[PDB]
């Protein structure tokens, strides 16, 4: 197992990027004819970190103050 | 004795069903207050979201 | 002339052109160096146009030169598009090299005029009991598969494609809008292995693609269907999810400088929907028969998007999460589903009376359910006890094993004809099967298979 | 160098400094004519910084000179803080003279790294039956007492302070964040008269205080506790109300120019909690057992502040207004309350089974509530009636008279061991007490007292 | 001096004036060459003022000249307004020529001061038995009127208009807040036919008028009522619907761009209600008493509009569709209708005991009627059957022939005094009339008239 950590005290940018970093580490095996499994323990916490950055960048809010592109995230 | 007990069963049931009807109304009354609270809360939240988006765009 | 990128924010890009060379609304632009296309959505003023990228912006910078093409996105149309997989820009997304096009059309167009509409009631048989009974489809009519998440929209559409497209003598367009890439691969290999890929044009814009791609994929597929309709042909148009078109507009609306409306939707929800939906129609030259899957956010049919969609369709099929949660498929609500063909003049008095008879029993059972829960079943009249037994049999006789669902159930698929459906429901309403247990009617096909199942 | 107040709006102040002398974020600033302290939150550009006042802003004006101190708010730490009362800035507020400090520490620090963490599974007996049964605590872990207004949060904390100071021999740190000033006076005199005061450090920033004080008092208490943990000591960190740290942040958020999030909260809600919550941990050097009261707005557990707090705790005790309305105290909800220590590998199978059995019984009773409400208990099945009877006894046996509540009630307090707790609930589950009346279990401490209460 | 129109956005118009001639808040402005009036709402600064058109803005353009009038909207007051229909500006909407006015008053003023209030509570004798017994009105009080259409609301208003003028030398004013043009024409003819038109002034703000007109009509009618009060009179102010006054304020607040409050109402909701309701009081010269029809949104009594209005109501009169079917034309419900004046410390022990006695007997009869229906009349005790007989006599004695209802009842009208009302009901409660038939107590007026109607 590879363990990727972005704990509660870390920058909202690191919490927003952690799932993509872990996905990239899993994709290494897929692209080379091997099998991998990935667990995202909380995508709802990744969405809350993305909402923070987006509001501080002054982008217009949506359905529960969440960014317009939270589906595409 | 049997026949009189059957008359008692009918009267007792009349009271049981009156009580059940009254109790149902009380639950309906309590739920309607929770419904009105939810109705008013839904309106305020939507307005905040409309105002919030318009204050950015 | 030439323009410079001045502002990139997400999927939205601003390009500044000479004040004498400002590109038109919906005009396509090309970035120099980077392989990216931008469609003008708004003319802000002072030579600047607001556009949406038809690709990724990770490689874009401020100051990159942009070229005006003088027209809107032009996609290939006609016979060359059959048996091919394409993107929003019409590029081939299969390894079979280039497409031999003899003409390109612009994705943006006017809807057929009021004098060009055509009216027809030819009954189209589907092979599904619930639909053939309460939602009879018509050739050249518009069908909508309304439902939330995980209730059967894709599965039901695949069964229809199989029971109609495979037999259909004419051509067909399949548009995957905001679909899972795995479903697109399974369907492509399915059309290819079934030898039917030769008569089906495939356009795919999945969930991994930029908002602009998911916002125009529906216009690309429809432009190909319109070329075939205008040749005088009969065409089938299948759209995987038309909600993704509305959602892509919501995702980009706020960055386009538009104030939000109710339930955080674009203020142009009804017009953006009408502009697409009015082109999907059967005119006096040829007939487009169309099936659209409509996602219902949080299973709430009152949500602005589903609520604005009903008025555009002839047949409305409603899938219920409460029926699916009881292991009953197809999960069609026979009290919320409706069709313009459910009329005695069009389908006949026997079919119409059988459908209304089934709906009356189910509505009466819906109001007796709470009584049975609190007091119990013995406190009902003899007429009500009999009606509850028949309602539970009708509710199970509407379930059906499908050929496209054998991997999920393990049971073989069945095709029931309209004659068999009417007979089976007329019999249950009459009382010809008041001895068989309710479990005998669950997942069987025609009424004879319920009689055989009961014995075992 | 020296700056000038350029703007004042409530508790927030903007100060302009020379471009070569701009203060860093969190640097402390002092106003020359009043000595009011300001904390820098952000740098706006042009030499302008935005700050929050650590006191009242009434009487301040534009153009006043401001001095930068070159460091963050620094407070005294170590043995000299024991038996003393301090404010947010580390000043003494007990009239006992200056603090004999050897060193001062800034109130902003990074949480300890992943490789300095420590695992605590040693059970900490509380003496309270409900907590020892379904919410077992551990040494060096975090506890949260969730509850609405007037449900028992401060009373349950004062009882935990009393029964945990029986086995603990080290120091304690108490941070009063936005609560009653009378409760701080009552607690100080109680410990002074009981001679317990020389082992406790007290920090206060109550409801009477401006937003800047209420926002930073939590950091000042934690900083002193961190000094004791890093000296290799076992410490108890008690927080009067952690929600007030977040609320003080909401009052100031719009003044800091931030766009609001759901229900008016600051966009930075989860980061502010984590930055404070992560520092409250047991490292390898020392341990910080922490108990925090958590206020629940309008009794809504789904509100963003309470909802974001659950993930930061090892044990969650959820108090309920309904349980309190029936007469039960402490008003803990066994079905909503939980702990990381409720594991067969930590507490043993016997305790785990007793807890699982108690919860199973109450859960079924909750499901039959609506039926009994309309039809009464007499229509239930023989087994159901038996469970409803054991569920009612278990519920009153979870009630306990506290030693900090004999003033409210007059009855004497009770301390119940874990062994007696398990034995009592196991007997009620087995049916060993099916012959006692329900009112023999209410406020009886041990099970033997229920047997002697049943004699009347 | 004069200004110029600078911006037109719907009903909202911005006007620019010289720096030395900016008009005041609430000042009325006149557009040159067009019959359009603008009320100033806000002073934006730099000479520009924001106003709301009191009419249509169709055909207006930027640059038109506008003239200041020096005062707020000023309307005709006094005797000349009786028997006339006027708009919000005081113009005669009836084709009866100019109003013979001697004076004009501005519609905006402060409520009477703390020193101007009357020295106690004085009942207003309506001359209607059910109202004077169960719903006593205080002079200077506010009465809420509840119920549907076709239950006697119009006839009850015409009777009150007749009685204040003939029995107390007073006058009436009717404010049609959001009046329906069809109903406004019907009410004008019904009052002419009933001979009450010369006793009332009619002010109408029709539904098709802009939000500013519907918001100010209540102040125009109130200004005419204030004049009569100063004359030395007791006056009746009828407000057609107080909910439409609240909604007009919500509409105007949204047009001016203000941030909305709870449930979407204007932030000024309580202040706008207080400014209107605090002028309606009993002074040291005269007393304006008001009858206001109340609408409840979504049947929710906790909604901000009902909540705010109920805070200013002294009595609640409920008209019942059931009572009307019985044949009691007044149709006031004696159990649901209430008054704050129904207190022995205000109306004395005798009136209070008589009214509470009538309500107790009528309550018991409503319970006994369900018993008689479910089980039969033979199941009741002798004492209960005697109560049923007195309750029926009381119920019919609550009826009364009105002078405006002679066309419907075929009998002459009656004005019962409070003394005669109390004496009649006290006697029936004590049993002094137990020998008379109940019909003798129907449509008679005072108790001596029941005695004779029984003699024949
Ligand atoms: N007709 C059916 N028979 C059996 N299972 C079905 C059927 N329709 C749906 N399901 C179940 O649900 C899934 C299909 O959902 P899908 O058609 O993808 O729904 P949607 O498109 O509405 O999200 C299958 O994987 C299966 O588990
Ligand atoms: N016997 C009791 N045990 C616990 N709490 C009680 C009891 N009786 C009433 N409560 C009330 O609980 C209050 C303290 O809890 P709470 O109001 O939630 O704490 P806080 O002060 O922090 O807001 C007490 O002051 C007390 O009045
Ligand atoms: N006092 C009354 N005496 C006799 N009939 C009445 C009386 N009050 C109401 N009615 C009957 O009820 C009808 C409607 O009364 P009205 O005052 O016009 O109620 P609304 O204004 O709501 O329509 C009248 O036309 C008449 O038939
Ligand atoms: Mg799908
Ligand atoms: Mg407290």
């Amino acid at each position: 197992t590879i363990v990727v950590a972005a704990s509660a005290s870390e920058s909202a940018a690191l919490q927003y990027l952690a799932p993509y970093s872990g996905c990239t580490m899993g994709e290494y095996f897929r692209d080379r004819g091997e099998d991998a499994l990935i667990v995202y323990d909380d995508l709802s916490k990744q969405a809350v970190a993305y909402r923070q950055i987006s509001l501080l960048l002054r982008r217009p809010p949506g359905r529960e103050a969440y960014p317009g592109d939270v589906f595409y995230l | 004795a049997v026949v009189e007990n059957n008359a008692c069963e009918q009267a007792a049931r009349m009271i049981a069903m009156k009580n059940a009807t009254d109790n149902a109304g009380e639950l309906i009354s309590d739920l309607q207050l929770i419904y009105n609270k939810a109705r008013q809360a839904a309106i305020t939240q939507e307005i905040s979201e409309i105002v919030g988006g318009a204050a950015a765009v | 002339s030439s323009g410079r990128i001045v502002q990139i924010i997400g999927a939205v890009i601003d390009v500044e052109f000479p004040r004498d060379a400002v590109p038109s609304i919906y005009e396509a632009l090309k970035v120099q160096g980077v392989e990216t296309t931008l469609e003008v959505q708004q003319q802000l003023g002072d030579g600047v146009v607001r556009s949406i990228a038809m690709g990724s912006t990770e490689g874009l910078k401020r100051g990159l030169n942009v070229d005006s093409t003088g027209a809107a996105i032009s996609v290939p149309v006609g016979k060359a598009t059959l048996g091919r997989i394409m993107d929003v820009l019409g590029n081939p997304i299969d390894e079979a090299g280039p497409i031999g096009e003899e003409e390109r059309w612009g994705i943006h167009r006017e809807a057929p005029s009021y004098a060009d509409q055509a009216g027809g009631n030819e009954l189209l048989e589907t092979g599904i009991k619930v639909i053939d009974l309460v939602c009879p489809f018509a050739k050249g009519g518009k069908v909508g598969l309304f439902g939330g998440a995980g209730v059967g929209k894709t599965v039901n559409m695949m069964e229809l494609i199989r029971n109609i497209a495979i037999e259909h003598s004419g051509y067909s367009v399949f548009a995957g809008v905001g679909e899972r890439t795995r479903e697109g691969n399974d369907f492509y290999h399915e059309m290819k292995d079934s030898n039917v890929l030769d008569k089906v044009a495939l356009v795919y814009g999945q969930m991994n693609e930029p908002p602009g791609n998911r916002l125009r994929v529906a216009l690309t597929g429809l432009t190909m269907a319109e070329k075939f309709r205008d040749e005088g042909r009969d065409v089938l148009l299948f759209i995987d999810n038309i909600y993704r078109y509305t959602l892509a507009g919501t995702e980009v609306s706020a960055l386009l400088g538009r104030m939000p409306s109710a339930v955080g939707y674009q203020p142009t929800l009804a017009e953006e929907m009408g502009v697409l939906q009015e082109r999907i129609t059967s005119t006096k030259k040829g007939s487009i028969t169309s099936i659209q899957a409509v996602y219902v956010p949080a299973d709430d049919l009152t949500d602005p998007s589903p609520a604005t969609t009903f008025a555009h369709l002839d047949a409305t099929v409603v899938l219920s999460r409460d029926i699916a949660s009881l292991g009953i498929y197809p999960a069609v609500d026979p009290l919320d589903s409706t069709s313009r063909q459910l009329d005695p003049l069009v389908i006949g008095q026997d079919h119409y009376d059988t459908a209304r008879g089934v709906q009356y029993v189910l509505q009466r059972y819906k109001e007796l359910k709470d009584i049975i829960a609190i007091l119990g079943m013995d406190e009902l009249s003899e007429a009500d006890k009999l009606l509850v037994a028949r309602a539970r049999k009708i509710q199970r006789f509407l379930s059906q094993p499908f050929f496209v669902a054998e991997v999920f159930t393990g049971s073989p698929g069945k095709y029931v004809s309209l004659k068999d459906t009417i007979a089976g429901f007329k019999g249950i309403l009459n009382g010809d099967y008041d001895h068989l247990p309710e479990q005998a009617f669950y997942m069987v096909g025609g009424i004879e298979e319920a009689v055989e199942k009961a014995k075992k």
